[PDB]
């Protein structure tokens, strides 16, 4: 079983975005009004689960394949997983779900007027290697405009769920493409207050691992919260 | 000061995080083998349980797109962290809001006692997140038992929340279900009765 | 009796912290909802308390003999007490608290591991002079950690309490330490929104001020609402 | 425009206050001479009463380390600006709220009338100041009694509250503690009944 | 026994403080009037004593528990010790010995005013692990007044002790503390001539470190004179 | 050109260095194992001396606060580089001038000889290293010894010093202290004398 | 920190100090009232002594364009600062070296025991700054005597100069001239017997 070995560098909540960013409607009324109570890591908090045993399909990372072929930008979306102070975290599940071509998600309540691809379903997942890395092999998911002010546009973004050691490492973000001009227009990506926090979350065109005449390729590196050895507790 | 590298910023899980974490639930094919909301197989050792909720907005409403993972100690107060569906139970599980109920249910075992870090017994809980369109960063809570009551007095956790009004919030209330050992916990995110979460 | 002849300059509320400030835990269900309710100053706001006749204790200002030696940096705190039209305030009381050179208050409620020095108590009163001077002989306090943020620890600080010459002039604030690196990452002190108000509560060095192999010193101005007669009332 | 030196910014009393500021309270020992809650010598002209509240937060909770000044005039409706414990009646006064019970008292007399700047005579009251951990500037608030209702109905201070409903949230509630008058002043600092609170 | 293998990057002698520093008092009488003689490296200088067999004490790096519990700022103080081309150095001897949180030290020498801490020695030694890695516990020293100009005052500092893996690389220096206003005014500190060098003397606050609700964490890294194998000789 | 990084700059011992270096020096309490003046046990090979001597100003006053290392080979010219009080002999040793008389002693043996990186023999030596209140850097010297005129007059080291006065000063003068072989080697820090100090 | 206003920087006196304080050594006509070497009248109570000294440079070369201003207590151990003409003792004088012979001299009262801010005694001494060309800011040195040895032993300022040799520059030997009681006291500006100067 878990053992109670590591403690995890505080969250800086002034970098992660507030609950209460009010030009994100849903946010409203789905914040706290109280303030979070801290408490002191314990084996709880300093504990996850390890997936290294769960039976991942073939092609469990390949939204090319996992669902004819998609229609859109063949793209490799890679990079790797660290902690703060820059150490690989291997053996990590990492998540991601997004929508096609078009903006379109393959879920009951998208009723978006752009078309469902018969090819793509718009989920994948893999573990970490040893060094930390991951790679995922889609097409590029297209901008969808929301519910949110009259005329608002999400920019095309990855949906992406990471583990880590702990369950105090565990974390749900979103990635977006380099670029994209609609990024700073965004209310969900301006819940975040920090511009440089914001800088975190834009893949970068990867030349360098693309496929010749096949697909292009975007680099997105994560940071987990840095994993220490506890000392004179 | 000495600075490190930020942690990558959070985001919301939006409306569709279903799709990725919860594919039953979205309505869509499964795969192989997935994370749900059974930790414990019938011949799990300790006691079975049945855990439910419903999910509230700040104005009453129900929350019906939420997500919700669980870290537990097993009967004996241990934390299996080797995740395999072969386990007879896993202290890890996901579980979700329907669509139309809005409730969310796990199948578990009562979990066992286990220490902070100054070697204090905490009592039996059951750790929980939370996720949804809405939510920019995901909330920390704790799952406590009726049943428990003195444990509960004693825990070096629930003793740090100042209002001992605010710590009823934290316990789950103990029914019946097909006469099934239950226990109902209602998460209210915002206003009257706000659930307390967690830092850490 | 007192009598209604002065006026004070009306308070800046955006120069002074705010209510609700969020980060500042407590504040969250400490502060009002509702705008505060502006009135005229009549003689009830624009008189005070005088405590030119209150009986002093010989060692009231002295931390060092009033509670053996205490443990810690042997520091003398002095300064003037003005009005924001840069008038002295003579004969106004000065009140400060703090916690000993381990950041430990003497006080019932004070659990902090830092043990407690048994010659030390941690309050002064001293009565400004016709020049507005006041000063205290004690040892630096230490900085203290406090449950707001998971690692949240306050900047060594005095804690004051000025009279003035009515009660629109009474005040309470904190005195910090020239160069103290927690200065900026305190969210009490980040109450305040601007950085050039809280340069204002930073204690400087004061070689010119020090005794010789004895003990060093502080200079800590402190400026009051600007008092006028009335005109054309 | 002109600008004069920025006034020194305010910031919070902290849990400690005690310490520096009610050295009874805090369980220390007190000097020779202290500023506290009896305002009158039993031989001071002037209807002596007892004056007694709690502090609420916006959580209906009790704010048990709350301190509070006050400021009144005697009898004669006149300020003793000149403190000094030999005197049989001094304007100004201190108290706080009690760690266990968390209520304030004060031993006094009932104010006389004082007029404003313009001439116009205000109903009898109090001034109070509260500071405590959390209030990062301190809030200005007065006591008006509730047997006064023909005086408080003309009051130029009070007649400036837009809504009567929130003018009803300074009057103190005439009651007997021991058959002797007293008279109970509660303070919401947020929410229902939410206390009105100046700027001057 | 020890063999000859290695060559040390000759040392920087602009960078370090001079000899004569007549700021500095005592530097006028002892400090050579004579150059220093250059001398080819030998097995005399290359190598130098192991401390892997010393037998430490289980507080022998504990300065809270080493001599109740002291007064004063707890505190972490650690980092690593590397070579000048960045390679740690494993196994070597840290030393260290400061002044009580009010600046006295417990040696028979010291009369300053300010009293002894009956809990605290001030003295600790570590040996550094595998990637260089050291760590004490104790409490902030307090600054101290000397006899050198009429009003000086030592800034808050720790004495350090480095073995290295030979005399070549041994070195005793001094730990500030960041943001200390002192530092600028000390002629102890001013013998170093490059601000720059300066700066490496300075500990910084750490908070990452720190154990919330205990102690606070400094972090001092140390660089020793870079290590090569001999090459056409 | 190429920079690396820079070494961390040297500062005095201070005056109180005995405290952390020199503890029973510093007339305090020691831990089980110290690094002091004893470098060989009675029971080692070689020939056993007793080494002493006094370091002066540039005033010619006596240094009394000074700390000194000493490195040197065994009688058969080793470098013995694991340190243990368990061994017969080590390599290194500290040593530290009275407060009072203000004079240092070691207990060793004769240093055999070793060659320099070029295959040349060098004269007996030890190496040694000054520490004190008013030393910026740390001072090196090597101490010869009078009865080895013959290696002395070929060493390579020596033969470095241009000035063959100079050379003069890194010569200890053999003498006896109760029957027993002795060194005293006086260090001239600034002046008429001044020793030869090295840099490496 | 807190910087005040910068003092106004030092210049070397230079060579024709004289002319400005002290006009009769210049050879030039004297005003009404000048500033000397006479700080006693025949009738001040005290011991009358002469002093007598010459001053030395690095070379050991007589300066002969020194100044020196003296001050002392009176024979009570009082300093008197109201200087007048008139007085029968002066606490403050002035005195210069010959061009020629190069040394200066003071008529005066051996100065009585005066305490240090400690409540200390220290031993008679002459308060003397020196100004000259090729001096940048004054030399500040104290005059004790050698027939106060049980005294100068007590000294707390004598006591605080380190070294005992150098506290021997700072004694005047007393001597007679012409059956007058004499004291001389040489100052040596550098090198060999260097004078201790003091900085306050
Ligand atoms: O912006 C917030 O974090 C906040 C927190 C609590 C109450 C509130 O009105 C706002
Ligand atoms: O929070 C939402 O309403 C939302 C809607 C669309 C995409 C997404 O990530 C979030
Ligand atoms: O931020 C405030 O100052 C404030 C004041 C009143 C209501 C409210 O929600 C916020
Ligand atoms: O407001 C607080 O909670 C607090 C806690 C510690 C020190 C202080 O000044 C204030
Ligand atoms: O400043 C020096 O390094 C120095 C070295 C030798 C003689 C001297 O006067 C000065
Ligand atoms: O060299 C000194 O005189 C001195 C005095 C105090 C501390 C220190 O490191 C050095
Ligand atoms: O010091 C000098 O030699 C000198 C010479 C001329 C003018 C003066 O101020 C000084
Ligand atoms: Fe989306
Ligand atoms: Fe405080
Ligand atoms: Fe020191
Ligand atoms: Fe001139």
């Amino acid at each position: 079983p878990a053992q109670d070995n590591s403690r995890f560098v505080i969250r800086d909540r002034n970098w992660h975005p507030k609950a209460l960013t009010p030009d994100y409607k849903t946010s409203i009324a789905r914040s706290p009004r109280q303030a979070l109570v801290s408490i002191p890591q314990s084996i709880s908090e300093t504990t996850g689960p390890n997936f290294s045993h769960l039976g991942f399909g073939a092609h469990d990372h390949d939204l090319l394949l996992n669902f004819g072929l998609p229609i859109g930008e063949r793209i490799i979306v890679a990079g790797r997983v660290v902690d703060q102070y820059g150490k690989p975290v291997p053996n990590t599940l990492v998540e991601m779900w997004q929508a096609n071509a078009g903006g379109r998600y393959r879920h009951k309540n998208d009723r978006y007027l752009a078309p469902l691809d018969p090819n793509f379903g718009g989920v994948g997942r893999c573990l970490t290697d040893s060094d930390g890395y991951y790679s995922f092999r889609t097409i590029k998911p297209g901008p969808y405009p929301w519910r949110n002010g009259p005329n608002d546009w999400r920019p095309a973004h990855i949906h992406f769920g990471i583990s880590g050691p702990s369950i105090a490492t565990k974390l749900i973000t979103q990635l977006y493409f380099e670029g994209d001009p609609l990024i700073p227009m965004c209310p969900i990506v301006k819940s975040i207050a920090n511009p440089e926090a914001v800088q975190q979350l834009i893949a970068k065109l990867d030349m360098n691992n693309a496929n010749p005449m096949d697909c292009l390729a975007y680099r997105f590196d994560i940071v987990l919260r840095g994993q220490r050895k506890t000392h004179f507790e | 000061p000495i600075e490190l590298l930020p942690e990558t910023p959070s985001q919301t899980a939006g409306p569709y995080v279903h799709i990725g974490l919860a594919l039953e639930a979205a309505g869509n094919p499964t795969r192989d083998q997935e994370i749900w909301n059974r930790l414990a197989k019938p011949d799990a050792p300790g006691e079975h349980i049945l855990l439910l909720g419903q999910v509230y907005d700040g104005n009453g409403h129900l929350v019906r797109d939420s997500f919700l993972e669980v870290w537990q100690a097993d009967a004996n107060g241990e934390y299996q962290d080797a995740y395999n569906l072969e386990n007879a139970f896993n202290s890890f599980g996901r579980t979700a809001t329907t669509f139309d109920a809005g409730e969310w249910t796990l199948h578990t075992v009562k979990p066992g006692v286990v220490n902070n870090a100054a070697g204090v017994p905490m009592a039996p809980h059951i750790n929980i997140s939370l996720f949804a369109r809405g939510i920019n960063i995901h909330l920390h809570t704790r799952l406590y038992f009726d049943d428990e009551a003195q444990a509960n007095a004693k825990c070096p956790v629930l003793n740090l929340i100042e209002q001992p009004q605010r710590r009823e919030t934290l316990i789950a209330k103990r029914c019946e279900v097909d006469g099934k050992t239950a226990y109902r916990f209602d998460i209210r995110i915002q206003g009257e009765g706000e659930t307390v979460f967690f830092d850490f």
